[PDB]
């Protein structure tokens, strides 16, 4: 009879816990793997109000793979330490939107 | 006359073809159905004094081009019958079920006839304003992209005060679920008006989706007595800042979907729609209106949202022709897929897509079902089929999301949900506490 | 198993339903019973805690009955009783939302039929009813003594609102009373319904000078919109139109109780085609049977339910023809079961609804119409193409003199 | 160079356009047409790595054609086919935003001309259409097998409201059917629209009692706002006016879409002058061809198009004039370049309009607008000043026993 | 019949004149074309049977008083007609362009028509609304005075739902951008409904304008069907907070766009007007009408922030015939200046000015262009000439307003733009690391 | 692909570097040698909200030099140092308002 404890938790994808390394990998692999293109995003404050995040770079497209992704997200956040990293996926053939999953949350 | 029978007739692009399972009285030849059919859908064969040299002919008659029968089965076969596009008021679906199912499964010598697929072209799919938002502005208007959305239908439906609903409103919203819903009953009533009842719902979502950090909503039961009941009832939902509301279609009809479709169009409110009504149609194999022309005159009068049904207890046979029709009402273009069920290729305009919702038992164990078959494109609602949550409504709320989130996650590895999703989530059930105890 | 209670006596503030039902051999008539009392007002996966969390003893539809169908095998009645405290005052889309909503596509449950339905005197003066009742539509047309006339102008589709005009008027010189619209003509791209409306309004305006008594036409305001259908209505009452047509399962029953309402507060009588009705009734073990939407249409609103010609029926058959009839037209009904009328339904002095059958096909086959249909009724002449007598004109002049001479002969014996 | 594909086939969902384009010598065919097709739609200047971020290879404009016009040299035809999912249900000022937006003002094209353009079934019933058809409306007229007959009351300007109309009513006594308004009456401060249409109405029911026949005035609406614009289309339905005359290419599309809603919503049949015309056809290199024009005016709803003159034209311009004849009026066109149809269009069952040109310098000259113009067609007097004999009147005879004489010896043969 | 062309006429100060480049048929002369031009304008000469001794001769008929032929050009000259004030209905344009533009261009015995210029009097100004606000009003409404206003032109149009819309609307409004607009066809369409686009949009600018701290906007097409239809999508702007929207007075109208700019004075809503179909009038050197009128024709019908063009492919000559509408459009008096193009001293009573929209390229050396010729009183759209910014759209807006606000800078310490503009943007890309990329 | 900063900036002349003493001098000259006379203003807040700022003193005319601006300015912060002051153009001649440049911010 265990109760629900007052979390603030997150849009998708989080009530998890918090995503090892190997999984980010995992998650914008099969992002990579529809023929899709992926993107990052951040922001400070996670509101309802605020349905956009700001955008780090231009959205990735080219041959790539999951780990020229991860330079931007994993070894390129000190300078944004105590804000709302997550990642984008922008399903531009389908003018649709997939996998939005916040990463390295203060 | 059989001269409604023109087997050699090309279909136009722009005509309105239909597919009538027509089982005529045994005394009945197939091509004799199947041109009384097509004949008083349009222009009936009572007498023929002295109209026959009279207005219009070769225009304005529904015509019957097609005969197969159906494999395995005798006495009853599918015609095919095309409406040129004249007939109909363009942008309703109340002239479209006054010509193809009005007066014409009354006919004295069929035993019964089931209008099973219908094809609108795109010159009078273009005219209709589609549902109010897509199935992409509404992950859009809620920020919830990548993942199908939840529902909690609030099982103890009648003898609730509107402040206890609103308590089993928050607490299936301050776990896991978002969407929960007004059931079919739900509404203005002695027990709890409606007035009472939206006030009672707005604060369970303000409170839920302030804690918890997401765009929550409730699918605010707006069927009424008259289409002006309706709206100020839809109006009163609009003030207090809510993003869903419900509609009943068959109960309520096809204008007054379509108001409430021109109303959450001009006032961005999303239009959730159960499918009341829908088996005293659907039900018969062999008479009535298969689903997914409902389904189909849904996306043209307007409307996210559509229930769709357990896919749960169906065999590998009927799961198809549940999909026949969600592809109808997800997508943009689809083929000839009998094994589908689907009679025609519909081509969709780009006019938006409809929510693929699904009342999926209580059982968390059949999510990964319910999440291959229905994409992230759908809605899971989890009441009916329901043996409870010992813990409460909420941490069954949050149990009926992370067997969603690591579902979700798990077909985002590589992995698949038929050979593996049991194995999904005892695999989760180790990390959330609540959900080994749903089970 | 706590929703069949056979020992219970329905109220009189019970909405009553009677379920033809059929299951599969392998569920019994008591489970299959209590299942459709169950899913239509409260379901019974819940039955361990939340079962006794609120008042589910008195918010329940419960049975009282099985009745197994004479001859029949694997087909009872299902009496049920709903409590009424469930719905809402003035709306059938909760009736039809409760009692046929989630019922039928119960997975035990191989076909179901609402045969008939209760509503209550508690219950029935929550609706406004009909605009104007028989003997309070009788008096707008000043037609009093006989039935009244329908006829059907088709010229099948494909006119021009003056050609459409020219074939509703010369019915309306000939005798007849009114002329049924199609259903195909709400603003079809060859004639739209505000040209529709006008020259049927230069038509009728002088049609009522030429032969002297208060004529009209059905005229169909089943419309994209609610909007659109009270832009359609006002544009009646604009030409001063006595009856409007208005489709009632298509457009549904939200579509009746916002023009009902309007056709009461405007005077407009409000005439009723029912499309899409073989949909729902006309499959003796699965739908919903007409007599319940014969009933449903009296709370809704909206006059002249249109009913079966009792020429192609069967003499077993004419008693449930005459079962609906029976219900909308007299202000008391008795439980028949033979003309499948399973309630004595007061109808708490509703105003209730004159009772149109189609026919028109022969002339000769008139007082077949008069003898079982009394005064209180339209007759649509099927005449879409023409009368028999040179057109239209001297055939509706032999559709009116086939019954006034048939009225004479009910008054003598 | 990705949108000039010829071995595309034009779909019958694309509207398609057909552009008479002419650009320098330094400039090839292929890249000029790639040119339009890219600036209408979707413009080529970012390439690199934004031309791969959405859907640009179904949501693009592109060419599938370049024909050139025999004899003149840089001069083709650049047929481009626009998908339907770019453009608004309903209006032509999203039509005219697209494909005669920004691509006029291409700095490599010396001059270029929207000859044709191609709206499909499916883009043609998002539009109401015009108020009323020729069929629809030779009903309210009560005016059948002949060409009706406008006039032109114009004592040049400089009238008060009664003495315009003292003659705009001895042209109706004298038989015509309607006496076109000028396009300067717009409250003027010698006589304002308030009055301008009281003394024609006036003028008109004091008319049709004189002569039987249901008469009527092209009253001007074309006003500083829509809101003033309905107030002027509201007047004219309180005064029970048939026709109201509109002003489209100085008013707007935006203009006519809101009045052509009013006057189907009221019956009024929206007659239409071309003002700012020749601004934009008229130039054999450079503009949009009047057909267009004559066909963004069917969508935005309107009767009544005024079309050329056949006296003041070559033979091989009498097909032109005749072209966006044919295309206005029936229901199905075909394919015919030498008379500047390059497109089959089937018309959607629209309502289509009827095609006016003026006239009346001379009475003799009337079979030729007869032989040519059909029945459908309103035939304005230039009749500013006076009529032959005697004034207007007794030369509004005139006009007219010049038609029903030749009208006669149609049916002959 | 030659008493329409008066010679000694001097002009009334009340009067309406218009300046028609005429290019007569080569079998007419200069004197019977510009007495056709002033007749069949106002008063035509069909016939003069019984009417030369009625009602109004030397009143109310257009009169050409001059004819100057075009310096290096024969078969062609200028007509100055003039019209007088009671002709017109006081407050419109949509019957300036029927007199003076309608029934002229299409008579017989000329070959090409084009007014050039046109002088609305004070007599005839002073009854116009003007545009509902200023070109100082909207600096003082938006706090952004001292700077010329910018613009991000989505270049992506055709092709984006209302959120992926909303993000390049919000990155190009994050960055220097003040007025990110829609486009011409950015519109309503089944990929983005307008209800849908202007609440994604919204949300960007909110967002966007609290962490940047200025106030910042997004020309919304308001340009719909009906006149109705665009107040419901007007006043739906309203509903937002909105500074701006977008119309598009050719293609819409001179009714439709009056109605709109009645409707922005009245709810404080500035009005952006894009020049759509202006080239189908304009272009042409001997036909159709030139810009200056319609630059005219809107700041009397109303509206702020005219688009004036690229003036950076333009040779000295027809930079100052831009620059003759454009001192038109922001400044209360002008003279006689033909250099310029300007062929009236335009008197404007004081009603407020139009804000000079230019598109620009995207090329951030063309700035020092386009601040010495437009001042502070202009507005800078960069789409169209555009290669792109190779670090996104939010670097490219911050890359398109340094170089816009050292450009300013220094015209503000003395030094010009025209000997050293281009060394002033390499002086500011040393600081601002996002200059040196774009270039 | 250098990302952008999260910076409060402000309203016009302010994403450049902050302004020297000498560069000060030289922006108020402008704003002198117009024939224009010119204005000193201060805040608190920059919001986009607030449309005022509160005045300085009187705005400065006469036949004076661009030094005796910066009195009030540069050499008279000191009994505001923790606000935002801004110097103002108030183009009277055209009804205008020219210049707004935010100098001395905390």
């Amino acid at each position: 009879m265990q109760t629900l404890p007052k979390e603030r938790r997150y849009e998708t994808l989080s009530y998890l816990p918090p995503l090892t390394d190997v999984q980010i990998e995992k998650q914008v692999q099969y992002i990579l793997s529809q023929g899709y293109i992926p993107a990052v995003e951040f922001n400070e404050v996670s509101e309802p109000t605020e349905l956009y995040w700001t955008l780090w770079k231009l959205p990735l497209f080219g041959a790539k793979t999951s780990r020229e992704v991860l330079a931007e997200v994993q070894s390129c956040r000190s300078q944004y330490p105590g804000h709302y990293i997550r990642v984008v996926g922008f399903d531009n053939i389908k003018q649709c939107q997939i996998l939005s999953f916040i990463v390295h949350k203060p | 006359r059989l001269t409604y029978y023109t087997p050699d007739y090309t279909p136009k692009d722009t005509d309105i073809l239909a597919a009538f399972r027509v089982t005529p009285q045994p005394g009945v030849p197939f091509e004799e159905a199947a041109a009384a059919v097509a004949a008083e859908s349009s222009t009936g064969t009572w007498t023929t004094v002295w109209t026959d040299l009279l207005t219009d002919l070769d225009r304005y008659k529904g015509r019957c081009y097609d005969i197969e029968p159906v494999p395995g089965e005798d006495n009853q076969f599918i015609a095919y019958i095309a409406y040129p596009l004249d007939l109909f008021e363009e942008g309703s679906i109340t002239n479209v079920l006054t010509s193809i199912v009005g007066n014409v499964f009354g006919f004295k010598a069929l035993r019964a006839l089931r209008l099973e697929d219908i094809r609108f072209p795109v010159a009078y799919i273009k005219t209709f304003q589609g549902p109010p938002h897509g199935i992409q502005v509404e992950r859009d208007k809620l920020n919830k992209y990548g993942r199908p959305l939840l529902g909690c239908t609030i099982k103890p439906k009648l003898g609730l005060s509107a402040k206890n609903y609103g308590r089993a409103v928050y607490e299936c919203l301050r776990g896991g679920l978002d969407f929960t819903k007004d059931d079919e009953n739900i509404n203005s009533a002695p027990f709890q008006r409606w007035r009472d009842r939206f006030l009672f719902v707005a604060d369970a979502i303000t409170k839920a989706q302030a804690e918890t950090g997401e765009i929550k909503g409730h699918y605010l039961n707006v069927t009424a007595p008259t289409c002006e009941e309706m709206l100020k009832r839809a109006e009163y939902a609009k003030e207090l800042k809510q993003p869903i509301i419900m509609h009943d279609y068959l109960t309520a009809g096809f204008t007054a979907n379509t108001t409430l479709a021109r109303w959450c169009r001009d006032n961005g409110v999303l239009l959730h729609i159960h499918r009341a009504m829908h088996a005293v149609i659907d039900r018969q194999k062999n008479h009535g209106i298969h689903f997914r022309v409902l389904a189909k005159a849904l996306r043209l009068s307007g409307g996210d949202h559509i229930h769709t049904g357990t896919v749960v207890g169906k065999l590998e046979g009927e799961r198809g022709i549940t999909m026949g029709f969600v592809d109808l009402l997800r997508e943009n273009y689809v083929e000839q897929d009998k094994s589908r069920g689907i009679y025609f290729t519909q081509d969709w305009a780009s006019l938006p897509g409809v929510m693929a919702v699904a009342s999926g038992g209580i059982h968390v164990w059949h999510m990964p079902a319910l999440v291959e078959i229905f994409g992230d494109d759908s809605v899971l609602q989890f009441g009916g089929g329901t043996l409870g949550h010992p813990w409460g409504n909420a941490p069954g709320a949050t149990a009926n999301r992370v067997a969603l989130e690591a579902c979700v996650q798990a077909r985002n590895e590589g992995r698949n949900l038929a050979r593996e999703g049991n194995d999904v989530i005892r695999e989760a059930a180790k990390w959330s506490p609540e959900l080994a105890v749903a089970c």
